[PDB]
RNA sequence: GGGGGGAUGUCCGGGUCGCCCUGGGCACCUCUCCCGGCAGCCUUCGCGGGCAGCCGUAGUCCCGGUUCAUACGUCGCCGCAAUCGCGAGGGGACCAACGGGUAACCGUUCCUCCAAGCGGUCGCCGGCGAGCACCACCCCAGCCCCGCGCCGCCCCCA
């Protein structure tokens, strides 16, 4: 197996800016009730400087990263609030969750909701001011009258009605006396209070139903730098009512919240607070702070409301912009989102007794694709596609020639403005295709000669498309769910090949069955949205995966009466348990004519289908999940992608490597462990005790250790009807892995992104603060 | 510690004796039982013991194991016989090496205690709540805050006059006052030579510092010029206390040693005067 | 490091009130190709006069005389001149 | 700088530098390694600049110049060392005739 | 971009414009963005961005 | 002319050494970045192994970790190379051969 | 590192010619004990001693890929006494080195004389003014920066 490190590319990271939790608690229920919280759609949203919004899945401590909703040049995002509604009840006491709506800003005068299963830009809204730069939806104490609340620069709070999937400028609340009266941070304390921190260093207190002004707070000089003005970064309320603040001097004050004035003045970071997070029962103060720092907060026991700065820490490589907090379902996290692109999801209420996780910076689609016949690779982000050629084997170089060998041969741009989401490629790579959520654009090659090849029928933009290996069947998810399909047709002529496009002829999925108050219920028809699309190696079976984990196959009828057909046996093929995350069919041909899918889901859940017959593969009735290598079973790297070989599959998650000999069958992370939801316990280095002895025999003899607290037949046929396997961890961040030519021997292209003080967004200090 | 035998108060002596070089026990004495040169013993235990010391009253007693404390909470109460002299222990590792560590009680009883250890890691720790996160199998979570100043180590962390404050002296030469309300600290940071030990008055208003080249100055406190002095011969010493900072193999280990005569001499027309 | 040692000899003039005041400091009191670490000093019982032995082989004898360039004296501004001591005499060493 | 090296971080004093920081630190050390007042310093912190910047030299040619320069200057000050020894013997020579 | 207006001198005569935010996102104020930057980095300054290049 | 050439050849014969050692562990697999051409390279220096120990603040040493170790073998790696595994590296039984770009 | 072995791949005499070997070249894995450091436990007040010890090299579930830095006490003007420097500008030497041009030579750097003026330091039994306030508040202009409209020029096709 030949391996070609490739860091060359240099794919961008952007700055996190916001992170939203659908819910931030959920009411605790015993083990008996699990069933009643099982279906609640739990999802969290995190915003980049690209004005990349994308919606990730806890997954249990999973993180699995599912969908990406890319926005277009000059185009970002600051703010991020989902909108949950409490859970209605139907006539037979069924249960319907809230629909959960989810709202942001971009930097305007404009608020934008986005619907989420046509996955782009439901509505927009502006009122006339200056630009919205903070915002929050009022909490619960009516029930269906519940608004958003939107400070901006020149000061006037605006409000905002969204009542049955509206969204428009409801009025003005009212407007700050002077011009220079800067909103940047919101927060309510009770229903009708709200909260706002501003510009000169200022905390005003509003009653937003009349549009009272309650109480001027206000904070004195910064007698560290000059520019007296304090501002105030980040307000939250503690769930007991007092106001915490992170300010421009990194204190964090606390406000007694009755009479809305202070009672304490921490000393936390050394430059400004970013943001602040708290624990829902009003118990964990995390503060974060441009100097790439975090700490961590509870109350000095005792004496009333001195909190206190139990550690700190420095987590993230740039500074940490905002933070979110969540906890329930067994799991108590909080995710902080910063510059250096990296998510680090932090244990709430075992901080300091379980490590952090850094996700990795890089989508979870692996975003490189290559032409291993014409031995081209390439990649895309936010409007230009890159294209390297290598022009030569690894054996010939079994050193000077290395630079030579690589080759920036192309970078094509796109018209308009939107950004680029999927792209398809020929396996000898004449053919390409652009998928944005407003248009599709094919692309004929020369080895260079490019031109751009035309679609009819679209207009309206798709999510994901692909080639069909014979380089006749042109299949994309537009709107998500709405996969459609054109044939192409290549007309030779003495210039050349030309290629002409059919109208894209819709198929239709198949009508699960599904009840109706999951239908209401969460985010609704959200799942719906195909996330991978499969042709068969001789293009003649074509499946789709949506988020759900429905699985459904198209067979192709031949006589151009070439048209593809459901294939019947799509009702016998079951949905997952979680979300498929990689399917592809296998290129090794089969002996009864069948194929052979393989699929694995996030939940490390390995599996391949005959789905000609409907049913597993023998050896996946064999192989069960236990019957897995603990390597593979352990690693919680959501695993990115698999390449092929005969008798082989490898895998690669972000970080580590593997292969399989699927042939054959089988024979650190404790697994009975319960933890919040980051990472395995901590062994060597906490802050926490965790061996304490008791002993009573005063001699010394006597001890205890107290604790620390607030299918037998069916494998019996398995083997009636009756290894090689590897892996590492040594490339660590890996984009993505896509095979090469020119159990066979395989090129393959290892494509990497190291994070560089280079790449992040420079850092920023002034006289005092000088680091070490 | 002075403590109530019956109606009688009365100075009993605690001592921690060894009995192996990895553990000891501490073993306690009445006037009379030191005269009959027998002992209560208390508790053993068993990580190369360092320290003891004692609350208010006698109600508990601390030991200094390396990665752990050993706290003692005396069971019955008001001391009725002199027998029933037995304390439920329990023990708990601190984080790092304890290099020395200093009580503050909470109160004609001890309602509570907080007890600050400080570490050769460079680092101080304090512990808030003590007696009842360990009074009642089962126990909640415990936590000390982290106050991280040095790079070497802390030679001595006491709790403060009223307790508001954490004060504190190390090898770097720097007395710190942590503010303990707040988040700040403010502090007295050019001495001679490392601040070996420190103690506080009975009043809040004086500071005696034990400057590790063998002197002493006493402090009012907020003041913080020496209204007393005392120094010594200042010279090489083979020290019986081997180190603070030795105990976590620094890159120059340090080593009590001795490589040249101490250079010196006596003046002329000043007899009673001696330069080294 | 032996090659980038220094040693300097510092000339003290003695306060009554166990005050110490330079007069002089010497950068390379034993000189050959490098600088040559000194082995040692002693003092003349009789008159204020010092001795130095070192790497070099040469023992030099130090002296105070006073600080005048031509004949004008250069005092501190009591008047008092800034004596400055100096190497008076210079002998080799005989070695077998 | 010999406060620099009396506690030793000269190392780390330079280690953190770009080109143009080079290229002045470096006309600054050939400026001044001449004066034997100071030429102690002057060599260390030049042995620590060839220890520490030669590498990119083939990159930026504008350094190789004040590199060569460098070597330039010191090329004719091992002659002034010489000549003075030369000389050197001279003037310690006649001292010996006078008696 | 769009079409700047043509003025008898008098009146104006332009052409309307909202064909450039059709469903995607709105475009951001690149002064409002570079005053949040101030606001950030208000005196505090930069360091050198990486290593030794012209 | 002597004292000349001495400087310039101890200089080449320490450079030769550490290059010797450098090759050494580069054939053993520990994948650093030696010189290939038949040219010095102006900057002579012998990129070292990793030592498995670390300074602390203050004074204090200990392990490196594994992880650590892995960290700094990543920023050794170049811009480009090739990393051929060979079926006794899958076997587990030997070790692998790269070619990185000259940097 | 050494001393050694077992095994990998290799040429030159080679051998009935094959297992490879001896003679020369060897690089590796594995075993061995002596080198260097680490840690525990028993021992002894200590010194020492014993015990079974790891590591000297590479890539991880996540993850220490962390933790970490020295006060206030009062600011400004000018002066002296010592002590050291920069130089505007005017000049020389053309030594070197670099980049061109064969070279002629040019250009840049380097060296150096004199100098208008100018700084810095230690000590002053120098003086001389004020010590929130270089701040609170509002207004008006201004610089730096950044956002957009308008021109000017220049484009090209026309």
């Amino acid at each position: 197996m030949d391996i070609h490190r490739c860091r060359f590319v240099r794919y961008p990271a952007s700055a996190i800016n916001a992170v939203a939790f659908t819910h931030s608690a959920l009411p605790v229920v015993s083990s008996s009730k699990k069933y009643l919280q099982k279906n609640i759609q739990v999802r969290l949203a995190i915003g980049r400087a690209n004005g990349d919004i994308e919606i990730w899945n806890p997954l249990n401590g999973g993180w699995y990263q599912e969908v990406i909703i890319p926005g277009g040049k000059d185009r970002s995002v600051d703010g991020l609030v989902w909108v949950t509604d409490p859970d209605e009840e139907m006539a037979d006491g069924k249960i319907i969750h809230g629909k959960s709506r989810l709202f942001s800003i971009g930097y305007t005068t404009t608020i934008t909701e986005w619907d989420l299963e046509k996955a782009r830009a439901k509505k927009h809204a502006s009122g006339q001011h200056g630009e919205i730069w903070c915002f929050g939806v009022q909490p619960l104490p009516a029930a269906q009258n519940r608004k958003l609340v939107a400070g901006t620069v020149d000061g006037n709070l605006v409000l905002y009605s969204i009542e049955d999937g509206d969204l428009k400028f409801q009025k003005t609340l009212t407007r700050t006396p002077s011009k220079k009266t800067k909103f940047v941070s919101i927060a309510f304390q009770s229903h009708n209070i709200v909260i706002v921190g501003c510009s000169n260093s200022t905390i005003c207190a509003y009653d937003v139903r009349t549009g009272t002004m309650l109480r001027q707070m206000t904070l004195g000089t910064d007698l560290t730098g000059g520019s007296k003005n304090i501002i105030v970064w980040a307000v939250k309320c503690l769930p007991n009512g007092d106001i915490v603040s992170g300010d421009s001097t990194g204190q964090v004050c606390i406000w007694d919240g009755k009479t809305y004035t202070q009672a304490q003045r921490i000393q936390s970071h050394t430059q400004d607070v970013l943001c602040l997070s708290v624990s829902a029962d009003g118990s964990k103060i995390i503060s974060g702070g441009m100097d790439r720092r975090t700490a961590v907060y509870e109350p000095m026991a005792g004496q009333s409301g001195r909190w206190s700065k139990v550690f700190h820490r420095r987590y993230h490589q740039h500074d940490v912009k905002a933070m979110a907090s969540f906890e329930g379902k067994g799991m108590s996290v909080v995710v902080s989102g910063g510059s250096d692109a990296s998510p680090i999801v932090l244990p709430l209420r075992a901080l300091g007794k379980e490590f952090h996780r850094t996700l990795p910076h890089l989508p979870q689609h692996p975003t490189v694709l290559s032409a291993p016949k014409a031995r081209y690779i390439l990649s895309w982000w936010e409007n230009e596609i890159r294209i390297w050629h290598l022009l030569n084997s690894a054996q010939q170089f079994l050193p000077l020639n290395l630079r030579k060998n690589r080759k920036f041969l192309a970078q094509v741009l796109i018209k308009g403005a939107s950004h680029i989401t999927s792209a398809s490629i020929s396996e000898d790579g004449t053919l390409l295709a652009a998928s944005t959520p407003t248009d599709v654009k094919v692309f004929h090659l020369d080895p260079l000669y490019i031109k751009k090849v035309n679609m009819t029928g679209t207009g309206l933009g798709a999510t994901r498309v692909q080639i069909s290996p014979d380089k006749r069947w042109i299949c994309w998810a537009e709107e998500g769910s709405k996969v459609m399909i054109s044939r192409v047709h290549a007309t030779e002529s003495a210039d050349g090949i030309s290629y002409t496009v059919s109208v894209p002829h819709k198929l239709h999925r198949l009508r699960r069955q599904i009840p109706k108050h999951i239908l209401l219920g969460g985010l609704g028809s959200y799942d719906r949205n195909v996330s991978q699309i499969a042709f068969s190696a001789d293009s003649r079976m074509l499946s789709v995966a949506d988020l759900a984990g429905y699985i459904d196959t198209w067979v192709l009828r031949g006589p151009a009466g070439e048209r593809w057909a459901r294939n019947p046996k799509a009702a016998m093929i079951p949905k997952l348990s979680a979300a498929p995350v990689v399917l592809s069919f296998s290129p090794t041909p089969r002996d009864d004519g069948d194929y052979d899918l393989l699929v694995v889901t996030t939940l490390k859940q390995l599996l391949i289908f005959n789905p000609l017959r409907g049913m597993l593969s023998e050896w996946s009735r064999r192989n069960t999940y236990p019957k897995l290598p603990e390597p593979f079973r352990d690693t919680r790297d959501q695993v990115k992608g698999i390449v092929w070989q005969g008798q082989r599959a490898w895998f690669y998650g972000v970080a580590s490597l593997f292969m399989f000999d699927l042939s054959q069958d089988f024979s650190k992370r404790k697994r009975g462990a319960h933890e919040s939801g980051a990472g395995s316990k901590i062994e060597k280095h906490s802050l926490v005790p965790q061996r304490i002895r008791a002993a009573s025999a005063p001699d010394g003899t006597k001890w205890e250790d107290i604790e620390m607290v607030d299918g037998s037949e069916l494998q019996r046929l398995r083997e009636e009807n009756r290894a090689k396997w590897w892996h590492t961890y040594q490339f660590r961040p890996i984009m993505g892995i896509v095979p090469i030519e020119g159990i066979p021997p395989l090129e393959v292209a290892l494509i990497e992104r190291p994070l560089s003080e280079d790449d992040l967004p420079e850092r920023y200090f002034a006289e005092g603060e000088w680091e070490r | 510690d002075a403590i109530e035998v019956a109606g009688k108060v009365d100075d009993v002596l605690l001592t921690l004796n060894r009995l192996t070089k990895s553990s000891a026990q501490i073993i306690a004495y009445n006037s009379k039982m030191l005269a009959t040169k027998t002992g209560k013993l208390l508790h053993t235990y068993d990580e190369s013991p360092q320290s003891l010391r004692s609350v208010a009253g006698g109600r508990a007693i601390v030991a200094a194991a390396k990665e752990a404390l050993h706290i003692g909470i005396l069971k019955t109460k008001k001391l009725a016989s002199w027998e029933e002299l037995a304390y439920r222990f329990v023990s708990f590792d601190v984080p790092d090496i304890i290099s020395t560590f200093d009580i503050r009680p909470i109160i004609a009883e001890l309602q509570d205690i907080d007890v600050a250890v400080g570490g050769a890691r460079g680092a101080i720790y304090v512990y808030s709540n003590l007696l009842a996160h360990l009074h009642t199998l089962r126990v909640g979570t415990i936590q000390p805050r982290k106050y991280h100043w040095h790079r070497r180590a802390v030679h001595s962390v006491k709790w403060s006059g009223d307790g508001n404050y954490l004060i504190s002296g190390g090898y770097e030469t720097v007395l710190v006052l942590w503010q303990l309300d707040t988040g700040r600290v403010d502090f007295l940071p050019h001495l001679s030579a490392a601040i070996e030990n420190i103690v506080v008055s009975p009043k809040g208003s004086a500071y005696a510092l034990h400057l590790d080249d063998n002197s002493a100055m006493v402090l009012s406190t907020a003041e913080m010029k020496p209204s007393m002095y005392v120094s010594g011969i200042q010279s090489l010493v083979l020290g019986d206390r081997p180190s603070k900072d030795a105990l976590v193999r620094r890159v120059w280990r340090p080593i009590d040693e001795i490589a040249s005569p101490l250079v010196a001499t006596i003046s002329p027309q000043n007899p009673s005067h001696m330069f080294l | 490091c032996k090659e980038r040692r220094e040693i300097y000899l510092k000339f003290w003039e003695v306060g009554a009130d166990q005050s110490l005041e330079l007069v002089t400091r010497i950068n390379d009191a034993h000189y050959t190709k490098q600088t040559e670490s000194i082995f040692d000093l002693a003092s003349d019982p009789t008159s204020a006069r010092f001795a130095t032995i070192g790497n070099d082989g040469m023992v030099r004898f130090w002296s105070p005389k006073l600080r005048k360039r031509d004949g004008l004296m250069a005092t501190r501004p009591d008047g008092q001149p800034l004596r400055s001591w100096s190497c008076s005499r210079v002998v080799p060493l005989p070695v077998h | 700088l010999t406060a620099l090296r009396h506690r030793s971080a000269l190392r780390e004093a330079l280690q953190g530098r770009d080109e143009l920081s080079v290229i002045n630190i470096l006309r600054w050390a050939g400026k001044y390694v001449a004066d034997p007042r100071y030429r102690s310093i002057c060599v260390d912190v030049a042995f620590h600049l060839i220890d520490l910047y030669a590498e990119h030299v083939g990159g930026s040619a504008e350094l190789a110049t004040q590199f060569q320069q460098l070597l330039a200057k010191v090329n004719r000050e091992v002659e002034k060392a010489e000549l003075a020894i030369v000389t050197g013997g001279m003037v310690e020579s006649l001292m010996m005739s006078v008696e | 971009k769009n079409p700047k207006d043509k003025r008898v001198g008098s009146t104006a005569y332009r052409v309307v414009s909202n064909g450039g935010d059709p469903r995607l996102a709105p475009k951001a104020k690149k002064q409002s963005l570079n005053l949040k930057q101030a606001l950030l980095r208000r005196d505090r300054v930069a360091k050198p961005r990486g290593g030794f290049f012209v | 002319e002597a004292v000349r050439l001495k400087g310039v050849i101890a200089e080449a014969a320490n450079y030769a050494k550490r290059a010797r050692r450098a090759l050494a562990d580069s054939a053993k697999g520990k994948a650093m970045t030696v010189h290939m051409s038949a040219e010095l390279p102006l900057g002579l220096k012998t990129d070292n192994k990793i030592s498995t120990e670390r300074v602390r603040s203050g004074g204090e040493i200990v392990a490196r970790s594994s992880r650590q170790i892995g960290h700094f073998i990543s920023k050794r790696r170049g811009i480009y190379s090739i990393h051929r595994i060979s079926e006794e590296m899958l076997l587990g039984a030997a070790g692998p051969t790269v070619v990185q770009e000259a940097r």
